[PDB]
């Protein structure tokens, strides 16, 4: 499971708001929450209007949360199952489609990087195989920067922390976009996670 | 481009034939349907009473009696879906009571084609026309506009329909196939409903089964054919017989014997006549073998066991017969053979002055060559050994009709006399027999004589003798004489006398002199005596006129050379010529001014080398008779018409009138005297060479004066053949190798032009199909040689991938085979190409080199998107087409060595033909029996369709040619046709068409159309259709010549005539129309 | 082996799209307006399936108003020589669309079938990029049998048979009574049998089955626009056949390219074979070729085949937006000139058949006949 929080809303004991992206939740189910590995268990599930006892992906949760962590937790963080859960740090590699630009975006290009609930200023910090369009012809050389409408893989660091998926490995937490003076500017699979 | 279609021999081919009461009730017709054409015998123990021309195909065509009508009606549907029904009427006239055409916007035409019939109660026209679909029309005696109404068919696939016999509904009964097999059922048309109602019966029948008949209301019920079995059914009554004696092949024609329906004829595919019989209610059925008969389309037993045999693949019949069957075998026999020249699958144009025309005719046994020659035939009552007949006269021994005939030798005379047809030689007293007679006659005073070398006899009739005699006042040789009823003129080579005819006397009266020896005389007179005089001089070499006693003729026009042979004055229509033919073979033929003198209005035309004599007769106009290498009969109608004569050669000639030949003729050539009646006028003659195998191409070598044909023939396996063939008896034979269900031979026959004997018979290689051949010099050669395109044709491989040309060389009586090329593919077509060798092998042009070491050098290849079916050529250029109508110009371009295209059209449809007219036209034949023509004129590169025109007829070849001598329109193309018809097409200048498209639509308002059909519907270029085009029908501006003399008024009624302009009269027509006919 | 029915459905372009049965098509000689969207350029043939990934604005505006109404737009066939002076064309009609905004970037993924062939009359251009094309529908032109002109009518009795069983003296008897009446005219039985629709599908389709296990349409007009797709020719040959009226002529002229062209070569070298008629097969139900869009929207009709020669391959197996589920791709290019040739494709599982098998782009290729002995093919 997976649920990237949007709010939480320190109400009763606490809750927390989202959509759920990764799987089902039943009530008092112990989880985590990451980057802090904050055990917590569910207390209440008041999905959607209605409460219910577990749901399934897709439906619109508020969860009661009971914790050591209990407002201090915020958004761009996820839920994650405590077996296998989610990946994260700051730096990874991803591939980028260059869409709207007046000139040359290049290395140390600063942008805001939209990734699921989350919002983290980044930097893309060296990029790294330029790729065409018309083939998935990967690039000979490195490529000192991209232009618009043009598609390269890059390496990017989040100025502070992230939680990551891999596209592929997950698709909705590992879409996302960089986006810079409020237009959209690029949109990017994550690929890596470095280190 | 705007060109004129006419046809020159009507269609041949028989589509369906029918008896019944039509002409009058008493009566019984045999109506036949030539495509076109509606044939109306009476039948006796045929006599021909009328045929008409459809604006359609007939498609259908079928009598019924409605009830309280006094004859039988006659009902035709056209391939355009015109219906009409039609009545004959007492001076006749076949007249449309009822029609419409019966067309739908939506409708697939079914596979198993048109099917008409009408119930026993003549209540309903029932048209199968579209699948899914069954027509109906009432006939009610106010459905003038034969309109009618569908019924849905829920089986898609109906193989055959008939309404049955008996049964108190009308009711229709049918075999269909679906996936679970083939059936017949049975509907109730409810006339009311207009729907079908659950019929009386139904029943998996034979795979095989195809045809329907319907037996009449003893029996009733309905007889199934099928490959291996015959069944009937009537209810729940069910006979099933499977005989041996029709298993060889397939029933494809079938009618009933008598009313009763005790007996059916049934006609095989390939040529068997099959009686079947209904055992008596039905309790058996046998099928009994009467023979072979000519393959047959269509069956109509007429009575006294004769019965018509419709053909298409070769000659109609009329068949005898018998319950005597021969020990000559089965029990059928040959009464009449009317010709069949269908499909004409190939011909060419021969020969040296008027052209004929040779074509390859019919299919498996009825495969013939038919010639055909434009003539007026003779026929011979008598033919007698007399060799060195010099001159020939009618004689009357008696004062009112001939008796007598006179011939002359050298230096001697003689007589015979007729009795009936018994001619027998006699002596007539007063008469001289030891010297050459130049003419003899009756004459004036109950008087006769005789114009002798040495003298000038006049004869006495009662009691017969020598009355008076003249001779030369120094006792000389006459040269040359012409007497008339009452005068003489004889010349004595330089000078000559005036001579005539009293009782008992011959008085001389003019004694004059001449420039030269005068060679030819005439006196014929224009009203009991001619006050004139035609000479001929020998070395002015001039024909003059005289005044008689006086001689001083003038109007002395010196043609120009070579003597004067024959000279005359006589009388067509009612102008007066004077005509002179001249040794060499010229004739020139003035005008006469018996009253001013003068001759003029001057043609002339050549007739044949050899010296030219000419004669007046009588056949109930007068003619002249002009003998020489080629006999030629003269008329007429406001021109002089020259018309050859289907006879070899005439040196002499007289009318002969008797007791037992009555206005007939009397010929002599060098071994043979001939009486005969002469038809009047020319039709075409065809002569018919069997050749019981089926005739492919055939082309023509002038130098080995003989045919190469190539044919085929059926052999079953070892190969043996059915029967002998022309490629099996063959004087010389040949083959293309040893031997180291059915199968064709392919054979190159050799066939004489003059016995049309088969000399040789090449057989070509195993598999191999002969497809092209083609006679000619190449490079430079002086040699003449036949050349042959083949394929090597297998089963299992689709498309041909090897084929030969072969030059074969017909010298002495032998055919040898000079050189060959091995060629990857098929050679559809081969056409000489400026002393090279153009061959178009799948979709490569190929043009070969003939070199001196006598083998065939490719010089260039040229491939095309176009499988190159037809080639064609003329000058520089190349025609190619191909099945699906595309067509492409190449040019052959000397200083490249290459082919180069330089127009193309590709506009799908089947084509079947293509011929070019000009460098910058050209014809097609092309779907739905239509002609088209393409025009030349970067974009220069497309080809313009600048004529349509829906023929009627499908053509099978072009070719450049005429039958009329040599010479308004411009050019000549023949087309031969699978009806077996034959057509002319030819140019016209942009103002003649445009006049006689006025005169199709005035023509249109005047004449009455058979059906009541539209002449621009029928035209009208057919599939997609489209109005008629850049082509006048000739067939429809020459009936301007039948129609009554109001009739011509009203045509020509607010035209302006077009010479030098004014308002045209009805004579400005008929003469214009005239020069048309002479086309053909 | 792997289900053949999975690449036709284009399962790489998401779950589910809304689909369209059907219905509309614009009876023949016709005048009509249909859009034309810019950037795609392909000479598309009825009944082929074109997918379709749309980015622009323009373009998805174009589309989302289309499903409302017609569904149908028109795809041109030029030359490149024309530069815009494109003169025919054929509708394709929208059976399937998805209107994705996931990434954050509005998408519209479609799934078009060609539907009729067109004239050109007049192109208009709306300002917002997109053409309105002035389009008179063509007919296909259909002819009845050889026969049916020179036709013996007592015979027509026999011209229906009993149909085939599922073998090969069945054609030589169906050539021997369908064509009997040939002895009318002036050739013979196997001539006419060149020029049959039945016959000449029939040889297709042995050709095809050795692109194996094969049904398919039964009328001569559907199956002659099906191999005219499955034929990698080169946009000037295709618009040639596509303006081919009869579905006669387009059998006949289509196994001429089948016999005269065994080889394939790189299309900018030239003299480069890449791959033989002997490898080509039918991976996709619909051919040994099918058009393919990749994620950025570039359409590629790719063609199937088992081996080729004279490749690289750089990088290495991948299966992201694979149009083949079960395989990766690798990206493919000619030795010789390095330009993209197409893709080498590598099964992910050892239980499947084809493990390695190359798809390769028609836009990088050049058909040819092999030899100087008549060396640019023409059509027949
Ligand atoms: C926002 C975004 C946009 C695009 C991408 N992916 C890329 O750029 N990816 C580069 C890429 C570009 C072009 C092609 C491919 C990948 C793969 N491929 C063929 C290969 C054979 C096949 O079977 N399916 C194909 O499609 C291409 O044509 C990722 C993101 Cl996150
Ligand atoms: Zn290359």
């Amino acid at each position: 499971i997976r649920l990237p929080i949007v709010d939480k809303y320190k109400d009763m004991g606490t809750v927390v708001l989202g959509k759920l992206e990764s799987g089902s939740i039943c009530k008092g189910q112990q989880l985590v929450m990451m980057p802090n590995k904050h055990n917590v268990e569910v207390l209440g599930i008041l999905s959607d209007d209605v409460e219910t006892d577990t749901v399934a992906p897709g439906e619109n949760l508020k969860i009661r949360l009971k914790g050591i962590e209990e407002e201090e937790i915020l958004p761009g963080f996820i839920l994650c199952d405590p077996n296998n859960l989610c990946h994260s740090g700051r730096t990874f590699d991803a591939q980028i489609v260059i869409i709207e630009h007046k000139s040359i975006i290049c290395p140390g290009y600063n942008a805001v990087l939209h990734i699921h609930t989350c919002i983290e200023e980044v930097e893309i910090t060296a990029l790294i195989c330029l790729v065409d369009k018309k083939s998935g012809e990967k690039s000979k050389t490195r490529p000192r920067f991209v232009k618009q409408d043009q598609v390269c893989i890059a390496r990017l660091r989040t100025a502070g922390t992230i939680c990551l998926e891999t596209f592929k490995d997950f698709p909705q937490m590992g879409r996302f976009t960089l986006r810079d003076e409020g237009k959209t500017i690029a949109i990017g699979k994550v690929l890596k996670l470095v280190p | 481009s705007y060109n004129y279609v006419v046809t020159a021999q009507k269609p041949t081919a028989v589509n369906g034939c029918v008896t019944g009461h039509f002409t009058s009730a008493e009566d019984l017709n045999l109506l036949i349907a030539k495509n076109t054409r509606l044939e109306i015998y009476v039948v006796t123990a045929l006599r021909p009473v009328k045929e008409v021309g459809m604006y359609g195909k007939i498609a259908v065509m079928e009598l019924f009696r409605p009830k309280g009508e006094s004859k039988d009606l006659l009902f035709i549907l056209t391939a355009k879906y015109n219906a009409c029904i039609l009545e004959y009427k007492q001076s006749i006239d076949i007249i449309t009571r009822a029609h419409g055409n019966v067309q739908d916007r939506i409708g697939r035409p079914s596979e198993t084609g048109i099917i008409g019939i009408i119930d026993p109660e003549c209540r309903m026209i029932g048209l199968r026309l579209y699948d899914g679909l069954f027509k109906v029309i009432p006939l009610d005696r106010d459905n003038k506009e034969l309109k009618a109404f569908n019924i849905r068919l829920e089986e898609l696939h109906v193989i055959d329909v008939k309404f049955l016999y008996g049964c108190q509904a009308p009711t229709i009964c049918f075999v269909y196939q679906d996936p679970q097999g083939r059936h017949v059922k049975t509907y109730e048309v409810s006339l009311r409903e207009k729907e079908f109602n659950k019929g009386p019966w139904k029943q998996n029948v034979e795979a095989e089964a195809s045809m329907v008949i319907a037996v009449p209301e003893p029996f009733g019920g309905a007889i199934i054919i099928g490959q291996e079995s015959i069944t009937y059914h009537n209810g729940d009554k069910y006979l099933a017989i499977a005989p041996p004696i029709i298993k060889q092949s397939t029933i494809v024609c079938h009618n009933r014997v008598d009313p009763n329906g005790s007996r059916y004829l049934l006609g095989d595919m390939e040529g068997r006549l099959f009686m079947l019989l209904l055992e008596k209610t039905l309790k058996d059925l046998r099928v009994e073998l009467l023979g072979e008969t000519s393959i047959a389309e269509c069956l109509t037993y007429l009575d006294n066991g004769v019965v018509f045999v419709g053909s298409r693949l070769g000659d109609s019949q009329l068949v005898k017969l018998n319950v005597d069957s021969n020990e000559q075998g089965s029990y059928v026999v040959a009464m009449e053979t009317f010709t069949n020249l269908g499909p004409i699958v190939d011909m060419c144009v021969v020969d040296q002055g008027q052209g004929q025309l040779v074509t390859c005719s019919g299919a498996f046994k009825e495969g013939s060559l038919r010639i055909i020659r434009n003539g007026i035939g003779i026929h011979e009552h008598a033919s007698i050994d007399l060799p060195g007949i010099k001159g020939l006269w009618p004689l009357r021994s008696d004062p009112e009709t001939d008796d007598t005939l006179v011939l002359s030798f050298v230096g001697q005379t003689r007589v015979l006399m007729l009795n009936g047809e018994e001619v027998e030689e006699t002596e007539l007293m007063g008469f001289v027999d030891d010297q050459q007679t130049f003419f003899c006659g009756n004459v004036a005073h109950q008087q006769l004589i005789q114009i002798t070398s040495a003298s000038v006899r006049l004869v006495s009739q009662e009691p017969k003798a020598l009355v008076s005699e003249w001779k030369e006042p120094q006792a000389k040789n006459i040269s040359v004489a012409s007497c008339n009823s009452s005068q003489v003129v004889v010349a004595v080579g330089r000078a000559l006398y005036y001579l005539q005819i009293h009782p008992q006397e011959l008085r001389q009266i003019s004694h004059t002199e001449m420039e030269h020896e005068v060679a030819c005389l005439d006196i014929t007179p224009l009203n009991g005596l001619s006050p004139l005089c035609a000479i001929g001089l020998w070395t002015d070499i001039s024909a003059r006129i005289l005044k008689l006693p006086s001689f001083e003729l003038l109007h002395k026009e010196m043609l120009g050379g070579i003597i004067p042979r024959s000279i005359l004055m006589t009388t067509f229509e009612s102008s007066h010529y004077l005509l002179c033919a001249l040794g060499d073979g010229a004739l020139f033929y003035f005008g006469l001014n018996i009253e001013t003198g003068l001759l003029s209005d001057r043609k002339k035309v050549t007739l044949g080398t050899q010296p030219t004599v000419l004669r007046t007769f009588r056949s109930s106009t007068t003619n002249v008779f002009a003998c020489s290498d080629r006999p030629t009969v003269i008329y007429s109608n406001h021109k002089l018409v020259f018309s050859n004569v289907n006879l070899k050669e005439v040196n002499y000639m007289c009318p002969l009138n008797s007791d037992g030949y009555p206005d007939s003729l009397a010929l002599a050539n060098n071994s043979t005297l001939t009486i005969g009646t002469i038809d009047e006028i020319q039709k075409l003659h065809i002569r018919t060479v069997p050749l019981y195998e089926s005739p492919r191409k055939i082309c023509y070598q002038e130098v080995s004066q003989c045919f190469g044909v190539l044919s085929s023939r059926i052999e079953v396996q070892d190969t043996t053949a059915l029967r002998p063939s022309a490629s099996t008896q063959a004087l010389s034979s040949s083959v293309s190798s040893s031997k180291l269900e059915e199968v064709e031979v392919h054979n190159l026959l050799i066939i004489d032009q003059h016995t049309f004997e088969v000399l040789h018979a090449h057989q070509f290689l195993q598999n191999e199909y002969a497809l092209s051949l083609v006679s000619c010099k190449l490079g430079k050669d002086p040699n003449t040689y036949f050349i042959v395109g083949t394929a090597m044709v297998y089963p299992e491989e689709a498309e041909p991938k090897q084929g030969r040309i072969v030059v074969f060389q017909y010298s002495d009586g032998k055919l040898q085979t000079v050189a060959e090329k091995e060629v990857k593919g098929a050679v559809y077509s081969m056409v000489e190409f400026n002393g090279k060798l153009l061959a178009s092998i799948n979709s490569t042009v190929r043009l070969y080199e003939w070199t001196t070491e006598k083998e065939l050098r490719t010089e260039c290849n040229h491939y095309n998107n176009i499988m190159a079916l037809y080639l064609k050529t003329k000058g520089d250029f190349i025609l190619v087409g191909d099945l699906m109508r595309s067509v492409l110009l190449l040019a052959y371009k000397p200083m490249e060595g290459n082919f180069e295209e330089i127009a193309r059209d590709f506009n799908p449809n089947w084509m079947s033909a293509v011929e070019i007219l000009d460098d910058d036209n050209f014809l097609g034949a092309e779907n739905a029996f239509n002609l088209f023509v393409c025009q030349k004129d970067e974009e220069r590169q497309h080809l313009q369709e600048v004529g349509l025109f829906h023929l009627g007829e499908f053509v099978n070849v072009f070719c450049h040619g005429s039958l009329v001598m040599q010479n308004p329109t411009q050019g000549s193309v023949l087309f031969g046709t699978v009806n077996g018809m034959i057509g002319l097409v030819t140019s016209l200048s942009e103002s003649w068409y445009n006049l006689l498209l006025d005169m199709q639509n005035r023509l249109n308002k005047v004449i009455k159309s058979v059906g009541k059909i539209e002449h621009s519907f029928w035209r009208s270029f057919h599939t997609k259709t489209e109005p008629a085009t850049g082509f006048i029908d000739g067939d429809l501006i020459e009936s301007f010549l039948d129609i009554s003399r109001p009739k011509m008024q009203e045509v020509v009624a607010n035209l302006q005539y077009d010479d030098g302009k004014r308002e045209a009269t009805a004579d400005d027509l008929i003469k214009v129309v005239e020069e048309l006919t002479r086309i053909h | 082996n792997f289900d053949t029915s999975l690449p036709t459905s284009h399962t790489y372009l998401g779950a589910d799209m809304e689909e369209f049965h059907g219905r509309t098509l614009h009876d023949d000689d016709s005048c009509q307006v249909i859009p034309v969207l810019p950037q795609v350029m392909m000479i598309l043939i009825p009944g082929q399936t074109l997918p379709l990934q749309l980015f622009h604005p323009q373009e998805v505006s174009m589309v989302r108003n289309l499903i409302q109404k017609d569904r149908t737009f028109a795809v041109l066939a030029y030359s490149n020589v024309q530069e815009r002076e494109a003169q025919f064309g054929t509708t394709a009609e929208i059976y399937a669309y998805r209107e994705e905004q996931d990434f954050g970037i509005e998408i519209v993924k479609v799934k078009a079938i060609g539907r009729q062939r067109f004239k050109v009359l007049e192109l208009r251009t709306q300002s917002d990029g997109i053409q309105q094309a002035k389009v008179q529908i063509l007919p296909e032109c259909v002819l009845p049998s050889t026969m049916s002109a020179v036709q013996l009518e007592s015979l027509n009795k026999c011209q229906i048979f009993p149909s085939k069983p599922v073998s090969y003296k069945w054609w030589q008897k169906y050539q021997k009574r369908k064509f009997h009446c040939a002895n009318l005219t002036s050739w013979p039985r196997w001539l006419y049998s060149l020029y049959d629709a039945e016959t000449l599908m029939d040889r297709i389709k042995k050709q095809l089955r050795e692109w194996d296990e094969n049904s398919l349409p039964s009328n001569p007009i559907d199956f002659s626009y099906r191999v005219a797709a499955c034929l990698p020719i080169d946009d000037v040959l295709r618009i040639q056949l596509l303006k081919i009226g009869s579905a006669i002529q387009r059998l006949r002229c289509e196994l001429d390219i089948m016999n005269k062209c065994t080889s394939l070569c790189c299309k900018q070298c030239q003299e480069t074979e890449i791959t033989t008629k002997n490898e080509i097969f039918s991976l996709s139900l619909c051919g040994p070729m099918a058009a393919y869009v990749n994620p950025h929207g570039y359409v590629h009709e790719t063609l199937t085949v088992y081996k080729a020669c004279n490749l690289n391959l750089i990088g290495r197996p991948s299966t992201e937006h694979s149009w083949f589920p079960g395989y990766a791709w690798t990206v493919a290019q000619c030795k010789i000139c390095a330009s993209h040739i197409g893709w080498k494709f590598t099964a992910t599982k050892k239980d499947m058949s084809p493990q390695k098998f190359w798809g390769l782009t028609r836009s990088a290729l050049l058909p040819t006949i092999p030899d100087t002995e008549d060396e640019v093919i023409l059509c027949l």
